[PDB]
C-alpha cells in the first residue's frame, strides 16, 4: 500500500516480525553518546527485517564504530559510506578537535539484492539544515531511485520522515496508521487489543 | 534545490555548489618559525625496519599506497599496512593521520588505529569536486559514486573544521591535498612529525618524510633528534623558540 504509514511504538519491544520484509532499512539512531545503551542497540532485531538489501545508519561521534559493530552484527557489510554537508541556505558550510561540517550515514548490504540502480547517485549530499537532528530529504529521492517502488522502513524517524512507500517506527509519532493489508492482518492477530 | 537530483540530472556532483570552498596568519608565522629543517629518507617501508626511526614521534601522518588510487593505472594492501608496527615509534601521547580511501578502509583502517593503540577522534573528509569535468567506474560492491577520500585522526594517550574540499586530481594523480598538512600543523601537537609513503613532491619543512620513491636522502637519527634537545624537548611547535 503505497502511502505513508507509521506505528507510534517502543522499539525495543515492537515484535518486528509482523512488518514482513524491505528492500531498504533506514535508522537514525539516538546514541548514547530518550536514547537507547549500546546492549539495547546490538540487540534490536534488525536481522528479521530484510532478506536481500540495503541499510542505511546513521552514526556520529563513537557510534561511527559502534554503528559498525550493530552494523556487522545485524548480517550486513558496510559497502559505503554517504556524508551530508551541512550548509545554510546560501551554501556555505556551517568533536572537541576540529569543527564538524558533516553528518555520517553508513551503508551496508544483507545478502544479495537484485535490480538495484547502483551508482545513480554519489556519496555525497550538500542541503540546508533544517531543525535539530533533523536529517535531509535527499536521503530519500536517493533511497527512491536506488530502489524504486519497494517498501522501506524507517527506524526512529519523526512525524516528518513519514514517506510513501516507507513504515516509519518512533515513539513521537501520532498511533498506529497501517494501510497495508497483510500489516494489518498481521498486527490485529499478534496485538489483538492493540497495545504493544 | 536538491542537489542529488541535480547530479542526476546533469552529472555536476553536489559539492561543486559549496561556496567558499584573521589572527590564524600568526600562528602559521610560528608554526614556520617553530620547523625543524626538512628531513627525508628512501626506504622500502615492507622491507625497513620502522624501529630504527628515533626518536618517537608527536605525529604520525600515514599515506600507504593503495590499489584503489590506481583506479586507471607496488600498491599495499591493508594486509601489509595492518602489519606495521606503528606503535614502535609513536609517544605514549601522539596522533596518527590515516589516509583510507573511500572502500574496505573506512573499516579495516579503524582496526588499525585500534591495533596501533589509538582511539579516533576526527573523520577528515577529502571531497572532490567535478566542476571541469560533469563518469566514475564503480568499484563492484559500490552502491554510490563515490567522490571522497577519508583521512581518519587518531589520539592515544592523555580552528579547522573537518572537511577538504579540492577539484578531482587527473587520472593516475595521487597526491593528496596539501590542506591536510595545514589542519595537522593548526593543531599544535608537537615537532616530532613523520610522513610515512611521502614522495619527493611531499618534503615540507617541519616533516621527516620516509618512503620507497624518494630519490634522495639527508637523514641522520642523531642529527635528527639533536633538533628536540634540550630546551626544545616538549615545545607544541606553535610556540616561539627558547634562546
Ligand atoms: C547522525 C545521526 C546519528 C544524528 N541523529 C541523531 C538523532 C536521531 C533521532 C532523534 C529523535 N528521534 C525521535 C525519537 O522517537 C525520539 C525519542 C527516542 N527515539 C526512540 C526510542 C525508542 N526506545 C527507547 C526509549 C523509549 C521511551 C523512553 C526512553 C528510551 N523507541 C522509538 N523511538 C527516537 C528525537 C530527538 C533528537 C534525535 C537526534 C540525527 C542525526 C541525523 C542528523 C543528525
Amino acid at each position: 500500500l503505497f502511502p505513508p504509514q507509521w506505528i507510534c511504538c517502543d522499539i525495543r519491544y515492537l515484535d518486528v516480525s509482523i512488518l514482513g520484509k524491505f528492500a531498504v532499512v533506514m535508522a537514525d539512531p539516538p546514541w548514547d553518546i530518550g536514547t537507547l545503551t549500546d546492549d539495547e542497540m546490538r540487540r534490536l532485531n534488525i536481522p528479521v527485517l530484510q532478506d536481500d538489501g540495503f541499510l542505511f545508519l546513521w552514526v556520529t561521534g563513537r557510534a561511527m564504530e559502534l554503528g559498525r559493530e550493530c552494523l556487522n552484527l545485524w548480517g550486513y557489510e558496510r559497502v559505503d559510506e554517504i556524508i551530508w554537508v551541512k550548509t545554510n541556505q546560501l551554501q556555505r558550510i556551517i568533536g572537541h578537535w576540529l569543527n564538524h561540517g558533516k553528518e555520517h550515514c553508513l551503508v551496508g548490504v544483507k545478502g544479495n539484492p537484485q535490480g538495484f540502480n547502483q551508482g545513480l547517485d554519489c556519496d555525497v549530499i550538500v542541503a540546508e539544515v533544517r531543525s535539530t537532528s533533523h536529517k535531509p530529504d535527499e536521503i530519500y529521492g536517493m533511497i527512491e531511485r536506488l530502489s524504486p517502488g519497494t517498501r522501506k522502513i524507517e527506524l526512529f524517524g519523526r512525524p516528518h520522515n513519514v514517506q510513501p512507500n516507507w513504515i516509519t517506527l518512533g515513539n513521537q509519532l501520532d498511533g498506529i496508521h497501517l494501510l497495508d493489508p497483510d500489516v494489518v492482518a498481521r498486527f490485529k492477530q499478534r496485538y489483538p487489543d492493540g497495545i504493544i | 534545490n536538491d542537489y542529488c537530483q541535480h547530479f542526476v540530472d546533469t552529472g555536476h556532483r553536489p559539492q561543486n555548489f559549496i561556496r567558499d570552498v584573521e589572527l590564524i596568519r600568526l600562528k602559521d608565522e610560528l608554526i614556520a618559525k617553530s620547523n625543524t629543517p626538512p628531513m627525508y629518507l628512501q626506504a622500502d617501508i615492507e622491507a625497513f625496519d620502522i624501529r630504527e626511526l628515533t626518536p618517537k614521534f608527536d605525529v604520525i601522518l600515514l599515506e600507504p599506497p593503495l590499489e584503489e588510487y590506481y583506479r586507471e593505472t607496488k600498491c599495499w594492501t591493508w594486509d601489509d599496512i595492518m602489519k606495521l608496527e606503528i606503535d614502535e615509534i609513536a609517544a605514549p601521547r601522539s596522533f596518527i593521520f590515516l589516509w583510507c580511501g573511500s572502500g574496505e578502509g573506512l573499516d579495516l583502517g579503524r582496526v588499525c588505529l585500534r591495533k596501533w593503540g589509538y582511539r579516533r577522534c576526527e573523520d577528515i573528509c577529502w571531497i572532490k569536486t567535478n566542476k571541469n569535468n560533469p563518469t566514475k567506474t564503480l568499484d563492484p560492491k559500490a552502491v554510490f559514486q563515490r567522490t571522497k577520500e577519508h583521512c581518519l585522526m587518531g589520539i592515544k594517550g592523555t580552528v579547522d573544521i573537518d572537511l577538504i574540499i579540492t577539484e578531482e586530481p587527473e587520472i593516475g594523480n595521487i597526491e593528496k591535498p596539501v590542506e591536510i598538512f595545514h589542519i595537522i600543523e593548526h593543531f599544535c601537537l608537537g615537532r616530532r612529525r613523520l610522513h610515512l609513503f611521502g614522495r619527493d613532491s611531499t618534503i615540507r619543512p617541519g616533516w621527516l618524510t620516509v618512503g620507497p620513491t624518494l630519490t634522495n636522502s639527508n637523514y641522520n637519527a642523531e642529527t635528527y633528534a639533536s633538533y628536540f634537545s634540550a630546551p626544545n624537548s616538549y615545545l607544541t611547535g606553535c610556540t616561539e623558540e627558547i634562546e
